[PDB]
């Protein structure tokens, strides 16, 4: 299935992923698109902050959901 | 309880912005809020009609006044 990540500056990239994928797994498909290691990367979904470990499908998270990006140092 | 808390920040945040600016428009507010953004991540999906019935409640609830295209706290 197709989810958004949308990053600050507006930039919208657009992920395949699958409801159990953990959300350690998104960031490591977002590294892969952007460059940008994992530990720097918080996911935003539902006014949270999404827990590695955790699931997409844990969240509730369904196909074309946007989860926003926010990097730190 | 992570978006509630941080709006709390953002509003006292904006409050003292406008103690010293007297006032702000609807996208000067929003453009602190995208910066703020960053310092409280939770606030990231906000967009600019959310932040605007956000403001409204204030509004109504006379914590805020409305003129001119312009936000303003009320003297004190």
């Amino acid at each position: 299935m197709q989810i958004f990540v949308k990053t600050l500056t507006g930039k919208t990239i657009t992920l395949e992923v699958e409801p159990s994928d953990t959300i350690e797994n998104v960031k490591a498909k977002i590294q892969d698109k952007e460059g940008i290691p994992p530990d720097q990367q918080r996911l935003i979904f539902a006014g949270k902050q999404l827990e590695d470990g955790r699931t997409l499908s844990d969240y509730n998270i369904q196909k074309e959901s946007t989860l926003h990006l926010v990097l730190r140092l | 309880d992570q978006k509630e808390e941080e709006l709390l920040l953002f509003w006292t945040y904006i409050q003292a912005m406008l103690t010293n600016l007297e006032s702000l428009s609807l996208d000067r507010i929003y453009n602190m809020l995208r910066m703020f953004v960053v310092t409280g991540p939770a606030l990231a999906e906000i967009d600019l009609q959310e932040l605007q019935g956000y403001l409204q409640k204030k509004v109504r609830d006379q914590q805020l006044v409305y003129s001119a295209g312009v936000y303003r706290l009320p003297k004190n």
